[PDB]
């Protein structure tokens, strides 16, 4: 028998089985409703310091593989599931879930009532928690660790996951037939985009490459001055963990960009960051949006899109500057989902146009960003 | 799981192909696949309590039949799959013959192995921990009973002793991301219960007929729906118990509370246990609910309408012949033969033509 | 491995028990169990090249036979086991049936799996890396051949190409902890060769008959020894090639050099390759070596004494009658019939009684 | 494909497959003829800094279990085998050999011509060597590490394996029936023996208790004085790694003990120490004695025993002081195997009376020690 235990800040206990590394894990606890894409989810840097509970009972049905990694490592702090399948069954698999977790040194627990946990988080709101996996899991210790967690509000995590030094990205999207492409050649990409790495997902980069952008991935703290020096065709603000709020450096730099005519586009954290620099305020949601079936209306066109969501903070629509027009809203809760600067070539989306995992409905968000870029090169 | 009726078509080709031959279907929900599958099996209305064997372990010819049943699927294949694992067939072995994803196969085999342990430890080895694990895998009391070699009520006794009961989760289209006001539930062995029965009203429970079969169709369902709609309109809190996905009865709008469950004694007692209804109707879903009446009544269920016994009176050839007699009514000549030559003689008595009922 | 003769005892009970019924036995040496096991199978003199199949894959009744053979062992049980794996039975299942330790069974299963690969990739897929893997597992040329749908020679040539040849290690009683002056060796697919053939003496090779069976006893072995004793005494370097553990022929004292190997074309050729004897005697070991003579000579083996053809002359029913004729000798009236009715006519010619040879 | 490679000093390579931990291992390469007892061998402290090559092709047939552990960890630097079996098939098995190796982080390779290596070692003599298990083993590097190795000659290993503090041992031997028995209460054991842990094998301790001895395990460098304070019934000198010669502390101590009347008994390393202490000299063998089929003759009785052997150095019979009588001798090579002090209740054996693994044939040597103690206590 391999025990494991999960304890919430409020004292709630969940007893299960250890399916990953031996040890302890602490972080904010969340639930994601994605029936597929667990690997992608686990490898999302945005999940840094969060303990991920999956609502879909059977997690690991397809094992894992490299192409399904959205970053170089597993960023989730811990994984909480209802059931770990006996086997992985998919031509794409290269290593079973449990093995993968152990490899990445992830504390994970299975066999617990994830529905009870979900309903609790929904009703009471997010909560920090601690998973302990080992011979005899100390429930009082776990509760200690959880209660001591500083929490995500006001925590800059973007500076934690970002890249140390700048680098290039010219690799495109995966294909069933060919797999993951060989990185393009610089001369094979018309546009040059500078992307701020706030803990950026690979799919965003790949997709941008798919649309003809050669990329320069820059550390979160990179000054606007340094960027501007590279003569960007466009500036992109990646997704990532924590509160956008405390990221002074980014906001500052962005404001700078906003003085210029360089097109700016941001996704999730980048949306937030954009809104902040534009003088809007960001709030911490009760429980957030974590899943792949979230309806978002494009208010302009009056069309709905099924989207992939992964965020705990939002832009207050009621503090939006007049220079910030609303472009999309959640059909689930009415929360702000998109904005466009009425006076600048800058826009952002709260959701994940790049999906991975999730529906491709929002990818056209990218196209607009290309538009701007094309136009900008016109001038 | 589809429901068939080959037995009714003696000369028919009973192999499954691209042209549908099923006459109905059953559905089940569980927190796990094993649980989900097993529940469907015991709610199929074929006498199955789960993975009951089809071939004996000491039959030298077993593997041959098993092989045939896997390679060329008939309605019994699901049961032959476990028998295969029982006989020493590997998952790969079974895969090559059936082409059913290993992901599912490995799960069945696990059940078998667990069944093997139960068989081995007997009812004595059925501690609260192990029995809970079993229930979580969807094992029916009836199935455990058989392996342990005891009556089903014994397994159920045990659960009451360990306070081993299921909880009910609700369907909500959104993995609990939003709250619901509807009461569409299913049982599972987990922690939190979402039943939240009312103390408020007088409840009436209506038992459906499970999957439809020939002779047990929509007609019965129709009757079941009407009961619900009527009593609900009269002011009762109506509870529907059924697991036929095709029907209006399993439409959340038809009743105040819907339990999409196997219509078995086990499943129904658990619901009654927490609902504590005022009355239960067993007379409208056909054979399925009718066959439960006696056990239900005895387990202490407030069955309403024509009593179990009265029904019995009528269904039992003997008790009936006796009533008819008593009323001085006309009934065709009849005999109850045991042997061949006995019937020849008796036949002589009764007169040809004859109607021979097994 | 024990050698049996049940085909000579039609009425006999061919199942294995506590009372011996084998007539002989063969032995093999391998650097691994797999290698050692397969070598023995191929030296058993029963027409096996290793784990040749007993029942067909498309045989509906196949799992029944296999099961029987596994539960109540016969002399063919070893073959039925691999057949069990092919047919999809599991290690555990086989174990439950045979009680043979899994440690052994798993190795056979491996072999069956590799076998499968071969089959699939054909000769084309027989790269040097793989072929070498297969060789280290004890696979015989003739076995791979069958799988890949080629002549045994094709595999052999293939090996010659990749310069894929076994090496010879010696027996020393002490796991190499001490030096030996004895030349008791076995073939394996390893790195270092311990053969160290002399360039010195004229060498004479004596091929034994393998495991004893009825009709091929010690009598032939007696001969083989005598050949060795004699020629050695005469001053030749004598090389014995035999794998019968019971005999004097496999006593290291009987010859200068002893190769404890399967008396097969493959194995022999390999020794001749490095030994390059002056001559090889194949007329003393009985049927085993005899049946090899033709192929050996063709492969360029220096077969001494009565030529293989000469031998054939005698053995061939037709080549012989001719010679008898030629010498104007008396032979019983014979006839080669194809059909029944043919016989009856031809029989009337010859005359009863008759001797019907297949 | 998981490569592994073994290179020797002389530059002789062995290509294999990795069956243990990833990484590299370096030390003296030895060969052991035991056809059983792999686990016990591996966990033999005497093997510290040594790469173990086993002659019997199939290593791991019976998996592993705790009861077959001769010490707390695997002391062998690395493991070289011909074949690693598909499975472990033993009712006593608790963990497959590969897993076990990985667990203990041992670099080990299989699928090599273990026979060719053996003949090499036997013909040329011991050699230092290096194993490299990894994606693309570097021959050159392995040869470098190999040659770089300092060499066991003159290397005190005893001080590296000995216990930090001193302790009490009261546990006896295993039984098929009873398994490993609970530790005996101190008031249960009749004699008190003080044993110097030069990297002492558990079985020796166990077999002592088995004879009515309570033990005090003492750090190698422990002083005679400290010892004599405990008022020992007898003193025991264990087996252990490296050269016995450099062990100045012990030799001196022993010498002290040798002025006393306390009975003294040493095994293998301990036997070399006892001989140095008495005035003799040791020597490093060409390849040594590593196997469990070694015939040794009790020259006094003129009887033979099949004994377990693990030793690369030896006591030169030619330098024996006169107070040192020859008790046993190897039937394989004629080397010294046992001695008795003509003037003191002091004796030692070169082989392993405690076996594990191997023939119990030499067990009665213990009996004699007892005899000395029993007689001492008579006084
Ligand atoms: N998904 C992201 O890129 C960031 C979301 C942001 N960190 C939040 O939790 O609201
Ligand atoms: N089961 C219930 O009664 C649930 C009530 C509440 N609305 C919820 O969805 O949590
Ligand atoms: N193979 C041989 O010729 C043996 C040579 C030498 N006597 C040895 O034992 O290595
Ligand atoms: N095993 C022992 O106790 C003695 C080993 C010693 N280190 C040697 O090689 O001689
Ligand atoms: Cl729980
Ligand atoms: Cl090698
Ligand atoms: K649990
Ligand atoms: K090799």
């Amino acid at each position: 028998i391999k025990s494991a235990l999960l304890v919430l800040e409020d004292g709630t206990q969940f007893h299960g089985r250890a399916i990953g590394a031996t040890g302890s894990a602490v972080g904010e606890v969340v639930f994601n409703t994605s029936m597929t894409g667990y690997q992608e989810i686990l490898t999302d840097p945005s999940y840094s310091r969060q303990i991920v509970t999956l609502t879909y009972p059977h997690i690991g049905n397809v094992g894992t593989n490299d192409a399904d990694e959205e970053s170089s490592q597993v960023h989730a702090q811990g994984l909480v599931i209802r059931d770990l399948p006996l086997i992985a069954s998919n031509f794409r698999n290269t290593e079973d879930l449990s093995s993968y977790l152990k490899r990445h040194n992830i504390v994970a627990i299975a066999d617990i009532d994830t529905r009870k946990l979900t309903r609790l988080l929904r009703e009471k709101g997010a909560q920090n928690g601690c998973i302990i996996a080992g011979d005899n899991p100390d429930a009082a210790l776990a509760l200690e660790k959880a209660r001591a967690f500083p929490g995500l509000n006001g925590m800059d995590l973007a500076k934690e996951v970002t890249t140390a030094e700048a680098y290039s990205w010219t690799q495109g999207s995966w294909t069933l037939t060919g797999g993951l492409p060989e990185a393009k050649k610089e001369d094979e990409l018309p546009f040059h985009v500078v992307a701020y790495d706030f803990g950026a997902k690979r799919n965003i980069l790949r997709m941008l490459v798919d649309r003809g952008c050669r990329l320069t991935i820059v550390p979160a703290q990179t000054s606007a001055e340094d960027v501007l020096k590279m003569n960007p065709d466009g500036i992109f603000l990646s997704n990532g963990p924590g509160d956008p709020a405390p990221c002074d450096y980014a906001i500052t730099a962005i404001q700078k960009f906003l003085e210029t005519d360089i097109p700016v586009f941001g996704i999730s954290l980048g949306h937030q960051l954009l809104a902040l620099a534009s003088g809007a305020k960001t709030v911490k949601m009760k429980f957030g949006h974590h899943g792949g079936n979230h309806p978002v209306k494009d208010v302009e066109k009056n069309v709905v899109m099924i989207t992939a969501q992964n965020h705990g903070f939002a832009v207050d629509e009621a503090t939006l500057p007049a220079n910030l027009r609303v472009t999309h809203k959640s059909l689930f809760d009415g929360t702000l989902q998109g904005i466009h600067r009425t006076d600048k070539p800058a826009f952002s989306f709260q959701g994940h146009p790049e999906a991975s995992p999730g529906p491709h409905d929002a990818a056209p968000l990218f196209d607009h960003f290309i538009e701007l870029i094309e136009q900008y090169r016109k001038t | 799981i589809p429901r068939f009726n080959f037995e009714k078509f003696a000369g028919a080709n009973d192999r499954l192909t691209t042209q549908m031959k099923s006459v109905g279907e059953v559905m089940a929900i569980g927190r796990t696949q094993q649980e989900s599958l097993q529940k469907a099996l015991r709610g199929l209305e074929v006498g199955a309590t789960g993975f009951d064997p089809k071939v004996s372990l000491d039959d030298p010819e077993a593997l041959t039949k098993i092989r045939r049943e896997l390679k060329d699927a008939g309605a019994d294949r699901i049961w032959y799959i476990a028998d295969a694992f029982r006989a020493g067939l590997s998952v790969d072995g079974v895969f090559n013959l059936t082409n059913i994803d290993r992901w599912f196969l490995v799960q069945i085999e696990e059940l078998v192995r667990l069944e093997e342990k139960v068989a081995e430890v007997g009812i004595t080895g059925l501690n609260a921990d192990f029995l809970r694990q079993l229930k979580r895998k969807g094992f029916a009391d009836a199935r455990l009973a058989k392996l342990a070699g005891v009556r089903e009520a014994e397994i159920r006794k045990l659960r009451d002793q360990y306070d081993l009961h299921p909880v009910y989760k609700r369907v909500d289209t959104c993995a609990a991301e939003f709250a619901t006001d509807t009461a569409y539930m299913y049982s599972t062995y987990e922690e939190e219960c979402e039943a939240n029965p009312s103390t408020d009203r007088e409840k009436i429970m209506v038992l459906g007929g499970g999957p439809n079969r020939i002779g047990q169709g929509i007609e019965f369902d129709y009757c079941c729906v009407h009961a619900s709609l009527a009593l609900r309109e009269d002011g009762y809190e109506t509870i529907m118990v059924n697991c036929n996905p095709e029907t209006v009865s399993t439409d959340y709008d038809t009743s105040d509370r819907l339990y999409f469950e196997p219509v078995t004694l086990e499943d129904v007692l658990e619901i009654v246990r927490i609902e504590k209804p005022k009355g239960v109707i067993v007379q409208y879903g056909g054979q399925t609910p009718l066959k439960l009446a006696r056990a239900l009544e005895a387990a202490g269920v407030p069955v309403i309408g024509t009593s179990p016994d009265a029904i019995d009176r009528a269904e039992d050839r003997e008790r009936f012949q006796h009533a008819v007699e008593r009323l001085k009514l006309k009934q065709p000549a009849n005999a109850t033969v045991t042997a061949i030559e006995m019937a020849v003689e008796k036949a002589k008595e009764i007169g040809y033509p004859l109607v021979v009922r097994p």
